[PDB]
DNA sequence: TTAGAGAATTGGAGAGTGTGTTTTTTTTTTTT
DNA sequence: ACACACTCTCCAATTCTCTAA
């Protein structure tokens, strides 16, 4: 019976008061925020008790009981009236399990009742819904009672219930083996770890592999029961943004791609999408949009796709997309039957997945133009209207679109307008806030520099990799460029009177312009959208300068990007 | 647990005792002035207000608050003990279901089928509104404030409260509450001449005597 | 002659056991 | 949890037989 021994370990290890006191505060703090259950680190047990740690993550279950009743006998010590508030006390586990740490496909049946660190994305879950533990009845004739757990009426306040939910997590694409696709695990969550992970998620989950009963065809069902579930995605800011030696916007969009060569306004543009512009909502009940929608147009082999690579990868909730391999129903919406449950609901698609995020539309004029219609109403008004399944509903879809196209006959063709080359519908192409173009001239002056940067980029061998090797299948740096726009997204500053002045007599000039122009030399008309796009171009740079107003030096390079978009051959 | 019986004097001592400063102040008790409405019949349901209660106990307010359901038949248990003190006045005969009360009655000179009122709770202004996403298992049983658009909603249908059935042979009747969704009827007569004799009279349910309320089903959706 | 008590055979009243149970992607022909 | 189909048992009703009113 030597578990009574194991917990009187596990109780004198929580008694850290003699020694720094650590796990004691935690406890303390527990107390203090009503809470009931506690995240240990295993390198603390392990360094205090070889075996009693080795042993732990070969036996979860035996052990773990054990160090609960140890949980809640200490805090009955310190506090015996709110050691009566709960049935029972949890505790989870966090640091470095060294062999234990799996994926869903190099999980096996050895690893049956190991303590697991399993890691991957989420794909789907489960509605919430209570399960019973213990039940009550009561006579009021008699004031008689009884019990049970997992002539008189049930006792709903007596009786107590707890919440259930499951989940589902894949492997990890990038790390499937040749030829092969993802594998998957079933996740069980419960009590209060429910709704701490949603679709698209990147999580790591600690909990113990166990299987489920199923005459008996002597096969089972394993699923994971969680433990602990994890989530993954000032002075140096402060001293950079104070420095105003330099326009620091023109240094960020200079460094944004490495890899990529040229295109200085593009940069730019982008690293606006990635700022965002504000919202406003006004006493009628209207709003103005903040978000930024690009679009791309040019002929092959100047580097359209590498840019939408490389904003899915250096910007947070961001999502592809290719024209040809989707349908307005995965963009929007689909109903999904619960296996769980047996009940029809909806599930997510792409742009609702990417609310409050970026998503990356790839060879979007191969789209078919069912598809652009269902693109129409999440563009302009950021919600999409859903009438399937029994309900009638109102999603939020808010998202900035970046899209590339190639134009008509492949290659572009200078004796035509750029409406004729451009196959989209004008409806459309009136939706965006910048449109690019995007053309190889074979100079030999610039394709000497072109030509010497990506032999370069081809030479270059890793630091932690050897002369001959090759890989197995499966300037500012990144790091502040990261910090530096997170911390950007919360200054929400506002207009001066000069600003708006110079943007409105600015606007006033550039009307005038247009009018004289001509269709034969321009892209589209100008309009109050021109406006919108001016301010929230305006509001995004001085966002990049952390300065409280919207000041003449944004409104300036506000008008000299649009300039430069629309007035151009 | 609590004696039911003290809180049940306690019930009647509030419905007995308070008044609101009620009428322009003129102290004419709120709740007794309702149970002699009720008494006359001229009203059917009773509201009951938990800030009128938490005036002179709290403790009782949060006794109510977890359980509900005990202090649901407690209040309507003690309004129907408190009603004939309130009655000064002979009714009417207005309805066919009580017309076979009153034959009922001339014949033989259970509760429920006679208790032709209702009573429910306004919650406590302490109580903030809930979102259908934070109503989540601990509530199990507790009172609850929520809030959202409706979605869908059905047409009113008759449900069964007790059902009434009469015996071909002996002449006698049977009663049978309903609490449960679903039930199953009663066949053959329980009276100890048919069961003695063993004489087999059935019985035949009773649509003019049996007691049935409105009921309605609804959807409700998250803003 | 008519009727009741003791012994033998048989019907059926009753209990126990075993078992069943609209909403999305892709192809093919013929209409445009 | 709630209905058919089947098997089986013990209690006491119906008749034979001997006897008294
Ligand atoms: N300025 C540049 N800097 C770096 N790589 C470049 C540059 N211009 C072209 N490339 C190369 O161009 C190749 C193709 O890039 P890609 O993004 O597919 O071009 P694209 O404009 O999208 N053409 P396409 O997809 O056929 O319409 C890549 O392998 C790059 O290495
Ligand atoms: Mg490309
Ligand atoms: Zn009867």
């Amino acid at each position: 019976v030597e578990l009574r021994e194991a917990q009187r370990d596990y109780l004198d290890f929580l008694d850290d008061e003699e020694d720094q006191g650590i796990y004691q505060s935690k406890v303390r703090e527990l107390i203090s925020d009503n809470q009931y259950r506690l995240i240990v680190n295993v390198n603390d047990l392990r360094r205090k008790n070889e075996k009693r740690a080795n042993r732990l993550l070969n036996n979860a279950f035996e052990e773990l009981v054990a160090f609960q009743r140890a949980l809640k006998d200490f805090v009955a010590s310190i506090d015996a009236t709110y050691a009566k508030q709960y049935e029972e006390f949890y505790v989870g586990l966090e640091g470095s399990f060294g062999s234990k740490h799996v994926s869903p496909r190099t999980l096996t049946s050895c690893f049956l009742s190991c303590v697991v660190c399993v890691e991957g994305i989420v794909t789907k879950c489960s509605l919430v819904r209570p399960k019973v533990v213990r039940s009550v009845h009561y006579c009021p004739a008699t004031k008689k009672t009884i019990e049970r757990r997992y002539p008189l009426e049930t006792e709903y306040g007596l009786s107590v219930y707890k919440d259930h939910q499951t989940i589902t997590i894949q492997e990890m694409p990038e790390k499937a083996p040749a030829g092969q696709l993802p594998r998957s695990v079933d996740v069980i969550l419960d009590d209060d770890l429910v709704d701490k992970a949603k679709p698209g998620d990147r999580v790591q989950v600690v909990g113990t592999y166990r299987c489920l009963p199923g005459y008996t065809s002597g096969t089972f069902r394993t699923v994971l029961i969680a433990c602990n579930v994890k989530q993954m995605s000032i002075a140096k800011i402060k001293k950079f943004s104070k420095t105003r030696s330099k326009d620091i916007f023109d240094q960020l969009a200079k460094s944004l791609a490495p890899s990529i060569h040229g295109h200085d306004y593009v940069k730019k543009a982008i690293l606006c999408l990635l700022l965002g512009g504000v919202e406003r909502d006004l006493e009628n009940g209207s709003h103005i949009r903040g978000d930024i929608n690009i679009l791309l147009i040019g002929d092959p082999s100047v580097a359209k796709s590498q840019l939408l690579r490389y904003v899915l990868c250096t910007a947070p909730r961001a999502i592809p997309t290719t024209g040809r391999g989707s349908s307005g129903v995965g963009l929007t919406a689909a109903v999904t039957t619960d296996q769980e449950t047996g009940e029809r609901r909806l599930e997510a698609g792409a742009m609702v997945l990417a609310d409050r995020g970026v998503v990356c539309i790839d060879e979007f004029d191969k789209m078919s133009d069912m598809d652009r219609t269902a693109i129409h109403e999440v563009m302009e008004q950021g919600r999409v209207t859903i009438a399937k399944a029994g309900i009638h509903a109102r999603l939020n879809a808010r998202c900035s679109v970046l899209a590339a196209a190639n134009p008509v006959y492949g290659r572009y063709d200078q004796y035509k307008t750029p409406m004729e080359n451009i196959g989209l519908q004008d409806s459309l192409l009136s939706r965006f806030d910048l449109l690019f173009i995007m053309l190889d001239q074979m100079d030999p002056e610039q394709d000497r520099e072109i030509s010497d940067h990506v032999l370069r980029m081809h030479r270059y061998r890793a630091p932690g990799e050897q002369d001959g090797d090759a890989m197995p299948l499966g300037m500012v740096s990144a790091a502040f460029m990261k910090k530096y726009i997170h911390v950007a997204k919360i200054i929400k500053p506002v207009l001066t009177q000069e600003s708006a002045t110079y943007i409105a007599e600015e606007y006033s000039r550039l009307r005038s312009q247009d009018s004289m122009s001509s269709d034969t030399a321009r892209t589209s008309p100008v309009t109050a959208r021109t406006l919108e796009t001016l301010i929230r171009l305006a509001t995004a740079h001085a966002k990049a300068r952390m300065s409280k107003t919207v000041d003449l030096q944004d409104a300036e390079e506000a008008v000299e990007l649009v300039q430069y978009a629309y007035f151009k051959k | 647990l609590k004696d039911y019986a003290l809180e049940k004097e306690k019930v009647k001592k509030f419905l007995q005792e308070f008044y609101q400063d009620d009428e322009l102040g003129k102290k004419q008790f709120k709740y007794g002035n309702q149970l002699v409405r009720l008494a006359h019949r001229e009203q059917v349901a009773l509201y009951v207000d938990l800030d009128d209660v938490a005036e002179d106990d709290p403790e009782l307010v949060d006794s109510i608050c977890e359980n509900a359901r005990r202090y649901a038949k407690l209040f309507a248990d003690a309004v129907q003990e408190l009603l004939p003190q309130y009655k000064e006045r002979e009714v009417v005969n207005k309805d066919v279901l009580d017309v076979y009360i009153e034959h009922r009655l001339m014949m033989e000179q259970p509760a429920e089928l006679m208790r032709r009122f209702e009573l429910y709770f306004q919650g406590p202004s302490s109580n903030k509104p809930r979102v259908i996403r934070e109503v989540r298992a601990d509530s199990v049983g507790k009172l609850v404030t929520v809030r959202g658009i409706v979605t869908r909603v059905s047409e009113v249908k008759p449900k069964m409260v007790v059902a009434t059935y009469t015996c071909d042979q002996c002449g006698a009747e049977t009663y049978q509450p309903i609490q449960s969704p679903t039930f199953m009827p009663l066949i053959m007569c329980p009276s100890q001449e048919c069961q003695t004799n063993r004489s087999g009279g059935r019985l035949y349910l009773q649509t003019r005597g049996s007691r049935f309320i409105k009921f309605q089903e609804m959807k409700m959706q998250e803003h």
